[PDB]
RNA sequence: GGUCCGGACACCAUGACUGACAGAUUGAAAGCUCUUUCUCGAUUUGGUGGUUGGUGGUGCAUGGCCGUUCUUAGUUGGUG
């Protein structure tokens, strides 16, 4: 019933199973290092993070 | 939400025992980090009660929702779960 | 090998009852079915599946 | 935990950008201003610079203590592991993210925003600051959206030495109409003690040692 | 035995002050210190679309993270070390010792 | 002896342990140790039900005539700042699963229905 | 109000229930089981007893 | 095609209301519905306000960001 039917689908891999962690949205994900953060999240939260600009 | 008053139990019990409530913003999750037996979403529904009544302050931020008790909620959850009037949350101590 | 699922073993079992619940001289009940996956083996063959 | 440095950094960065967005959230009426993360590997403390500790500790100190409580419960530490102490930002006309808060605070109050904006430029200024500039953008005037600029002193846009000298903050406000943007530029003064400013001169200036 | 001082951090120059008054302890405990070995600096980068839609020129932001580690040995068996560990600390930087 | 009554099922009720569908299923595990009853109830295949299962068990009972008044026992009301029954619910049978507050007087009411019984 | 239908007062005094009760593990006395029309089952738990 | 409310809170209401064996049913082990009568029992259910959510419209209502004009040397007060 509901319990064995509401989130049945695995969510293992691919795109539906990980998420920015500020907009949980799918789209642009950085996972390298673990950032997981969209492309848009992490050139927002770039300085706070540790990262810059050099060249 | 329908939830089991013996869940609603713990879950004023933990709020009322901390002073403050955490939980992420996944209804899916069936295990709450902190308060245990109970899921994600009806810890959510029920602070999110509290927070409509006024007895808690809700903020969110990255997809999690922080509950601050208030007054109105010390109030209320003690008489609620009939502890004495000494009891007190960890936070006021 | 990875195992045949539960939803499958079960339209098998509907598909031969089906074919068990019919005589020879007409045809066997059609079974709707969404599982385009499932393999057709000896035991479907006969029967007739939407 | 056995974690690769590389990992380690990151988690770092990660965990004060979380800090400061919920703080920034958070106490954005006690006039937060900032946060540095001092995370030993015995106990991590958390410094939240803002104008008034007043606010921020809360009565005999129990909104600290809450805000302890939660940060330890959302991060996963272990209790008093992690440890919250409240700072009076020295000089809050320095401050870019101060300022910004508290123009949307005037805008949201109803203040002109003329008036507002010529305000807190003239508070930043006469905080020694060698220019602030200010930009408020959205619907102001009517349906068409209008950006207006505030400007006075001198303020340096392009090069390294604008990381050191320039102090930006942005902010929205939501108002029947919708949102207004609120940027402010300030150019920190050249402090030799290194309080008011940045310790370094600007490169191109040279100053002569007189006989 | 040999103690293993890993210090780490983003910023050259808060290291190499806690590093110096790491080594400075050491030589004034008259301690058999081994110079401050610079493993090579971990280059972190990533490159990104500027745009948060597709239009426009595609121009891309390069964001790099240096991380600089620090290896000091040290052959100490007495508490010495409690001393010249607790006394030298820098925020940003992260020091580990280890009983190789 | 009402407010001690009263004070008793409070304490039960908090608990969770104050209970008719569900007060048969509590003196079957003859955890109940002893039911309120009322005499206004109209269904007299009900009346005597009750009782009966009651002194089966060994658990001696408590008469109440009116239903309402029982249903002003359990704190199911909703008060006006002063405890105002407001909206109560008819409340012809109840079960005590486990002890309550009045503790001086929770003892008084174990002799009291016992001893004259 | 069918609590009442699974009870039988006898003329001296006494009870008799009127309905199978279940004897799962954790469920018993008090807890009845349906009066189906083949099975019996029951409502607390599963438990079918034809 | 089908399922769940994950419709807060307030107000007025009328064992309120959940859940699941088996047959039927369904693409379906979906108590979704119908046969069936069991079970937790104030959280619910109906209605009225109000919320909530929306990768729904509007980028010609907006913020922020980016691109371009424009990778060139170009631009602005004060006092005269």
């Amino acid at each position: 019933g509901f319990q064995n039917l509401w989130f049945s689908h695995p969510r293992k891999f691919g795109p539906g199973s990980r998420s920015c962690r500020v907009c949980a949205g799918h789209h642009g994900l950085i996972r390298k290092y673990g950032l997981d953060l969209c492309r848009r999240c992490f050139r927002e939260q770039a300085r706070d993070i540790g990262f810059k600009k050099l060249d | 939400m329908f939830i089991p008053k013996s869940h609603t139990k713990l879950i004023y019990e933990y709020l009322f025992n901390e002073g403050v409530t955490v939980a992420k913003k996944d209804f899916n999750a069936k295990t709450h980090p902190n308060i245990e037996g109970v899921s994600n979403l009806e810890v959510i529904k029920t602070l999110k009660s509290l927070a409509s009544r006024e007895l808690v302050k809700e903020q969110f931020a990255w997809r999690h929702y922080y509950w601050y008790l208030t007054d109105a909620g010390i109030l209320y959850l003690r008489e609620y779960l009939a502890l004495p009037a000494e009891i007190v949350p960890a936070t006021i101590k | 090998d990875r195992g045949l699922k539960r939803k499958h073993l079960a339209l098998i079992a509907k598909v031969q009852k089906a074919k068990k619940a019919a005589g020879v001289l007409e045809k066997p009940a059609t079974v709707k079915t969404h599982l385009r996956d499932m393999i057709i083996l000896p035991e479907l063959v006969g029967g007739v599946i939407g | 935990q056995n974690v690769t440095k590389k990992k380690k950094a990151v988690i770092g960065g990660i965990f004060k950008a979380e800090l400061n967005n919920f703080l920034m959230k958070e106490l954005a009426e006690d006039g937060y201003s900032g946060v540095e993360v001092r995370s030993t590997p015995a106990r991590a403390e958390v410094i939240i610079m803002a104008t008034r500790t007043q606010n921020v500790l809360g009565e005999r100190g129990r909104r600290i203590k809450e805000l302890t409580s939660v940060v330890q419960k959302r991060f996963g530490f272990e209790e008093g592991s992690v440890e919250l102490y409240a700072e009076k930002v020295s000089n809050r006309g320095l401050c870019a993210v101060a300022q910004c808060e508290s123009l949307r605070y005037k805008l949201v109050g109803g203040l002109a925003v003329r008036r507002a904006c010529y305000g807190v430029l003239r508070f930043i200024m006469e905080s020694g600051a060698q220019g602030v500039e200010v930009i408020v953008s959205g619907k102001l005037r009517g349906q068409r959206a209008k950006a207006m600029k505030f400007v006075d002193g001198l303020m340096i846009h392009s090069g390294h030495p604008v990381n050191d000298y320039i102090q930006q903050a942005v902010r929205h406000v939501q108002l029947r109409q919708g949102v207004i943007g609120i940027k402010v530029k300030i150019m920190l003064p050249y402090d030799p003690r290194g309080q008011n400013g940045p310790r370094n001169a600007l490169p191109d200036h040279v100053q002569i040692v007189e006989p | 035995h040999r103690i293993r001082l890993t210090l780490t951090s983003q910023n050259v120059k808060p290291l190499e002050k806690v590093c110096a008054q790491l080594i400075d302890g050491a030589k004034n405990e008259h301690l058999i210190v081994k110079g401050p070995i610079r493993m090579p600096t971990k280059v972190l980068r990533i490159t990104t679309r500027k745009t948060p839609c597709g239009e426009g020129s595609k121009t891309w932001d390069r964001f790099q993270m240096r991380i600089h580690k620090r290896l000091i040995n040290l052959h100490a068996p007495a508490e010495v070390l409690r001393q010249i560990t607790s006394i030298s600390i820098e925020p940003g930087v992260d020091i580990e010792v280890t009983r190789a | 002896k009402e407010g001690a009554l009263r004070a008793v099922l409070r304490a039960a009720h908090h608990a969770d342990g104050l209970a008719l569908h569900e007060t048969c299923k509590a003196l079957d595990k003859r955890e109940a140790h002893f039911c309120v009853l009322a005499e206004n109830c109209d269904e007299p295949q009900y009346v005597k039900l009750v009782e009966t299962l009651c002194a089966e068990h060994q658990i001696p009972l408590i008469k109440v005539a009116d239903k309402k008044i029982i249903g002003e026992y359990c704190g199911l009301c909703k008060y006006d700042k002063e405890g105002k029954a407001r909206k109560v619910v008819g409340c012809s049978s109840a079960v005590v699963t486990n002890w309550g507050n009045e503790e001086q007087g929770r003892a008084i009411l174990t002799d009291y229905f016992a001893s004259k019984n | 109000l069918a609590v009442l239908k699974y009870y039988k007062i006898d003329e001296n005094g006494k009870i008799t229930r009127l309905r199978k009760e279940c004897q799962q593990p954790s469920c018993g006395g008090g807890v009845f089981m349906a009066q189906h029309a083949n099975r019996h089952y029951c409502g607390r738990c599963h438990d079918t007893l034809v």
